[PDB]
């Protein structure tokens, strides 16, 4: 699934 | 315009400190879990440098995901070896500013066996005697030194931006002015020593697993750290990896 590290990735910074 | 090494310059993260308290006394247990602690901190603040590192937010965002999730245990014990290279030159594992592997703590029991793949990374910078902007370049290569067996979705972009910071590897090395047979010499020590990562990072990983995945041990790792060695095992398991070498066996 990988949720954090793609919200790392995805946000803004 | 700003040279491409002044950008991997001004993006290099903050040291961070481990919040380790001295007056209370040592046990391997504390470190470990400190450690790990500070690991997933590192984790956070290496995803932050590598979306600003010039080409890599170009990548598919499958690509950016899948270059963490392989490199990161090699960035953080190469980003170690350099904090350790540059505070003690003793040499100390320099963790973090208030965590040092002390002559008093490497009397805790096999602490030399546990701290010699990560002491070797620091000896080897000190006596390869490498600079600054040869280090940026090497620690930007190290995110880009595996890919899966079947490559990336980007991998023509990758191999134009993974050239790129090759070229600029070359670039810090002329710095120290050799002529050009002290040059190729430079090259092919520098990118031994990067080749030779994937082996202290095989050792790193055991004892990470080990530790990770015995539960009986108590060992606690954060979210960022969990959800990396949770995604990498089944990859190790299955041979999905192709590690990059700049010389062959
Ligand atoms: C398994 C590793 C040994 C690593 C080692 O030996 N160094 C590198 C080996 C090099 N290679 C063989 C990979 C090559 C050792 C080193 C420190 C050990 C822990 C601590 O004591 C604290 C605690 C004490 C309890 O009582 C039992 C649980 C626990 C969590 C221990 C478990 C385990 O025992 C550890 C992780
Ligand atoms: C430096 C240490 C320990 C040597 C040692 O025992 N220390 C000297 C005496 C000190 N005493 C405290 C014992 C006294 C030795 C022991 C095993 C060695 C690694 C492995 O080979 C695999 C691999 C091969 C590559 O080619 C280069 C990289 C790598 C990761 C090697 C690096 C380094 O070379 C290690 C960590
Ligand atoms: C082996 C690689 C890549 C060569 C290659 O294969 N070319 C890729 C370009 C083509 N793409 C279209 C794929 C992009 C090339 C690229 C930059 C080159 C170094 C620098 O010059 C600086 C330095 C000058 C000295 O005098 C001799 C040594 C040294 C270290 C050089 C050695 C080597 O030669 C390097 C690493
Ligand atoms: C990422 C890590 C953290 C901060 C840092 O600066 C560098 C690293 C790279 C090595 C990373 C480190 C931590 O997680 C702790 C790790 C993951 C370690 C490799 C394993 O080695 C042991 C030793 C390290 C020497 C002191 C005693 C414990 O700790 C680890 C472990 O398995 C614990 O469960």
């Amino acid at each position: 699934e990988n949720a954090l590290l793609r919200y790392l990735l995805d946000k803004d910074d | 315009t700003p040279t491409l090494v002044s950008l991997l310059e001004v993006i290099e993260p903050e040291v961070l400190y481990a919040g380790y308290d001295s007056s209370v006394p040592d046990s391997t247990w504390r470190i470990m879990t400190t450690l790990n602690m500070l690991g997933g901190r590192q984790m956070i603040a290496a995803v932050k440098w590598a979306k600003a590192i010039p080409g890599f937010r170009n990548l598919h965002l499958d690509d950016q995901m899948t270059l963490l999730q392989y490199s990161w245990m090699s960035l953080m014990a190469f980003a170690l070896g350099w904090r350790s290279y540059r505070q003690s030159s003793a040499n100390l594992l320099c963790f973090a500013p208030d965590l040092i592997i002390n002559e008093q703590r490497m009397t805790l029991p096999d602490m030399y066996d546990q701290c010699k793949h990560m002491l070797y990374v620091s000896s080897e910078l000190h006596r390869l005697q490498v600079s600054y902007e040869e280090y940026l370049c090497m620690k930007t290569l190290l995110l880009l030194s595996s890919v899966p067996k079947d490559g990336l979705k980007s991998q023509e972009l990758f191999d134009e931006i993974r050239m790129t910071y090759i070229k600029e590897l070359g670039k810090a090395i002329v710095k120290r002015e050799g002529n050009s047979s002290q040059n190729w010499q430079r090259f092919y020590q520098l990118t031994k020593l990067l080749d030779s990562m994937h082996e202290v990072v095989e050792n790193l990983l055991n004892y990470c697993f080990q530790t990770f995945l015995d539960k009986t041990m108590s060992i606690e790792f954060p979210e960022m750290l969990a959800e990396i060695i949770t995604n990498q095992i089944p990859k190790y398991s299955n041979g999905n990896i192709k590690k990059l070498l700049f010389h062959q066996k």
